[PDB]
């Protein structure tokens, strides 16, 4: 049981360190770092298996509406260097007319 | 994406004063010590 | 001017007896200013106000405070007689005697003041 | 509530009050036991 | 001679790039206490024109 | 502490007519000045000048069982602006100025005293508060100011007396409207010096129970005062106004 | 096994388990704990919150 | 006597009715850092004094109104702010009090565990390896 057992059966056991000839080449990985490195990886590659999933089974004549006022991820052709597959969002700026910035130019 | 060109309204901006400095860093780390007692409070009461 | 006056037939000398028994326990405040203070403070559960007093206005404004506060208050006939009961060398005219939250005078205390609304 | 220190209730003090029950009543008729005399020889206290 | 008298909200809005305000010490005149909207700060430069004159 | 000088805001609380004033290190209550600009019994008032005459009143919960017992949390205290309140040991006015200030100019407060000198400065604040009349007569007798108290909505009882049950069930009696509110502020080691102090408000909610009301919430207002409670009770229904 | 000083002594542990017994009983309930203070009324030094009702419920 | 009328025909509440007309809350930049200080009050003073847990979605009341305690007549020693403490809002008196430097500590230790192992810690790493 647990009254049955000794302090000298309750001491811990020491972790041991990685090498002092090989300290720069990073921490000695055990079983719990070890397990926070696959819990990460798995969770990656689900999400990754998830996503091509997606882009397997996917209607090439699908329309939302929100198409007229997105720009789409195009290709490397379309957009250039500058092409992650990523749609671009807005930052919040927008063409400002010439009224409201003669307003402003008089205020600066 | 992150805007590398400097606009109109990022150039008209006002230099804040010292005391809206001192007012804004205090609010800082005010806001920052705050988060970490709630994170620990939160795992406390996540383990009991 | 003293309405809640305490009469002869063994009351005066229970309020003094009560008086030197918690002034033995230490729990007992003397004098116009303290009285008020202790009143003022809440921790009053008694009050003693000598009527031989030198014109009686300062046993007169303790009453408007313990009748604010809601504590019992009571007039006994000789300043001289609490000052002796007290156990101070002067003469005393305003006595509170306050609350503990474990003692045995705290009976004395609920008796006497059981008589002192009785008396009011 | 008050007079309540970790489930020891301070506020039963003698005399005790104690409500009675159907139940109770019925089998302290049938075992001709007499209600506020047994009640005081088990609290060794006045009841009512 | 326009916005005499309003010179802390002025100085306020102008180092802020706030807006300024539209007349000082000459709301309280007559003339220009009669208009009502933004004729009243039409009537306020005007008048205040007038009276540097 | 509070000290005067210190930024507040000041936000309604849950019950109508109280604020809750918070800033800093302390958060306190507050009631609006009926009379701005003049404190009672020199306490500590918030002035905010609106974008003058808005001055608001700190209640003491140490000084008043009424606001020793909103600290506790009450339910409700039947006591919304416009309201009829009579208070039963309105001893120098101190709370009544605090409930006069509820109320506001549109209620009033019906505050009955017994002695002559706490009557003395219950009439000054009178004089100040125009919708507070004083009242020096004695409680345990209602037929004295049967002419002066109109049937009102609230009770608040706050006399330390033995009687005190029957004291409220004959006021309540000839002064309450159907379905009537009340607060009675019970001392333990007043009603019964030698029994236990649950006990004593267990027998005065059945006491009162026996004298036709209804009882709704009861706290024990316990970090301000030992030994008190706070009965909050309806007259002659089980809503309370109807 | 190893045990603790203050297991060595039964009164001594019977204090430690009564203030810290009585110290439970103040994050549960709410104590008296002397009124005002000297200094006067210094404002509900630990939050007003509006939206809590603690009465028993007759 | 009896004149022609004035005719003046041409959402949420401005004024409470029944809390004696709270104005609602122009929510100015300087009521917000108030607002903010307050529903942080209990990391201001740091473990001293505890407060109640309020947390709503919202921290911004909907009426509220900025003011100032006067003054006991009982005390006026040492329950008054001097000329030099008196300050404009609620962030310059914490700002103003002691213990900043207490904030700045604390701040700094988070910033360290928070700095512990994210992406210098693998640049310094990564460089150990390349030398």
């Amino acid at each position: 049981m647990s009254s049955l057992r000794h302090a000298i059966q309750r001491r811990a056991h020491k972790e041991r360190a990685q090498p002092l000839e090989r300290q720069r080449l990073g921490i000695l990985e055990k079983k719990k770092d070890y397990r926070l490195r696959a819990r990460d990886y798995k969770k990656k590659q689900a999400v990754l298996k998830s996503l091509r999933q997606k882009a397997a089974e996917r209607n090439e004549d699908e329309f939302y509406f929100g198409m007229m006022s997105r720009k789409g991820p195009g290709s490397a052709l379309t957009r250039g260097k500058g092409f992650t597959g990523t749609v671009d969002g807005d930052r919040g700026n927008k063409a400002l007319s010439v009224e409201t910035v003669r307003l402003l130019k008089t205020q600066d | 994406k992150p805007q590398k060109k400097e606009t109109y309204m990022q150039k008209r901006a006002v230099v804040v004063g010292r005391e809206e400095r001192k007012l804004r860093d205090l609010m800082q780390k005010l806001t920052t010590i705050r988060k970490e007692k709630i994170a620990k409070r939160k795992a406390k009461k996540e383990a009991q | 001017a003293a309405w809640p006056k305490a009469e002869d037939p063994a009351l005066v000398q229970e309020l003094l007896d009560c008086v030197q028994q918690a002034s033995h326990y230490r729990q007992l405040k003397k004098g116009a200013n303290e009285t008020t203070k202790s009143v003022n403070r809440g921790t009053s559960e008694l009050v003693i106000l000598a009527a031989d007093t030198q014109p009686l206005s300062i046993v007169l404004h303790i009453p408007l405070i313990c009748e604010e506060k809601n504590v019992p208050y009571v007039y006994v006939p000789s300043k001289v007689a609490l000052g002796r009961a007290c156990g101070v060398s002067r003469a005393v005219i305003a006595v509170s005697l306050t609350s503990n939250e474990a003692s045995d005078l705290n009976s004395k205390i609920r008796a006497l003041r059981d008589k002192v609304e009785r008396l009011a | 509530p008050s007079s309540m220190f970790f489930e020891h209730n301070e506020a039963l003090v003698p005399p005790y009050n104690v409500l009675v029950d159907t139940n109770f009543l019925s089998r302290t008729v049938g075992a001709k036991l007499p209600l506020l005399e047994s009640a005081m020889d088990c609290l060794y206290a006045s009841v009512n | 001679i326009q916005i005499l008298g309003a010179e802390k909200a002025l100085f306020r809005a102008l180092k802020t790039k706030h807006a300024t305000p539209k007349y000082g010490i000459i709301y309280h005149a007559s003339l220009v206490g009669q208009a009502s909207g933004p004729n009243k700060g039409k009537i306020a430069r005007q008048l205040a024109a007038k009276i540097a004159l | 502490g509070a000290k005067a000088g210190k930024k507040v805001i000041v936000e309604p609380h849950r019950h109508k007519g109280v604020f809750v004033a918070r800033g800093g290190k302390e958060d306190l209550l507050c009631t609006a000045n009926l009379v701005p600009g003049e404190s009672v019994y020199g306490e500590k008032r918030i002035s905010v000048e609106t974008p003058t005459k808005t001055e608001y009143r700190i209640w003491n919960p140490f000084r008043s069982k009424l606001a020793a017992g909103i600290l506790g949390g009450l339910e409700t205290i039947y006591m919304k602006p416009g309201s009829k309140v009579l208070y039963l040991g309105a001893a120098s006015g101190t709370s009544v100025s605090h409930v006069a200030d509820i109320v506001g100019p549109t209620g009033a407060v019906y505050a009955v005293e017994f002695s002559h000198r706490s009557g003395r400065d219950l009439i000054n604040m009178a004089t100040r508060r125009t919708n507070v009349i004083p009242i020096v007569e004695d409680a345990r007798k209602p037929m004295a100011y049967r002419m002066l108290v109109p049937m009102v909505d609230v009770i608040f009882a706050d006399v330390a007396q033995p009687d005190q049950a029957r004291i409220v069930g004959i006021n309540a009696r000839l002064f309450l409207k159907q379905g009537g509110g009340l607060l009675i502020s019970i001392k333990a080691s007043c009603i019964d010096s030698t029994a236990p102090p649950e006990q004593v408000f267990a027998s005065e909610v059945q006491k009162l129970r026996e004298d036709k009301f209804f009882p709704k919430e009861q706290l024990t207002l316990e970090p301000y005062e030992r030994d008190h409670a706070m009965v909050s009770c309806v007259y002659l229904q089980k809503e309370f106004e109807g | 096994p190893n045990r603790k000083k203050e297991q060595r002594n039964p009164r001594v542990k019977k204090r430690k388990k009564y203030e810290e017994k009585q110290k439970k009983l103040r994050s549960v309930k709410a104590v008296y704990k002397g009124g005002e203070g000297p200094g006067g009324y210094q404002g509900e030094l630990s939050g007003i919150k509006t939206n809590l009702v603690k009465s028993v419920k007759l | 006597e009896l004149s022609v009328r004035v005719p003046q025909l041409p959402g949420p509440p401005d004024t409470l009715s029944d809390w004696y007309n709270i104005p609602r809350t122009n929510l100015t930049p300087e009521l917000k850092r108030d607002l903010q200080l307050l529903r942080m009050r209990d990391v201001v003073a740091m473990g001293k004094q505890f407060f109640k847990k309020d947390n709503r979605k919202d921290f911004v009341p909907e009426y509220c109104q900025v003011g100032t305690i006067i003054a006991g007549a009982t005390d006026g020693v040492s329950g008054r702010l001097t000329r030099k403490e008196r300050k404009r809002t609620i962030v310059e008196e914490v700002l103003s009090s002691d213990s900043v430097s207490k904030y700045k500590r604390k701040y700094h230790e988070i910033q360290e565990h928070k700095k512990s192992g994210r992406k210098g810690y693998y640049k310094k790493l990564m460089a150990a390896r390349k030398r």
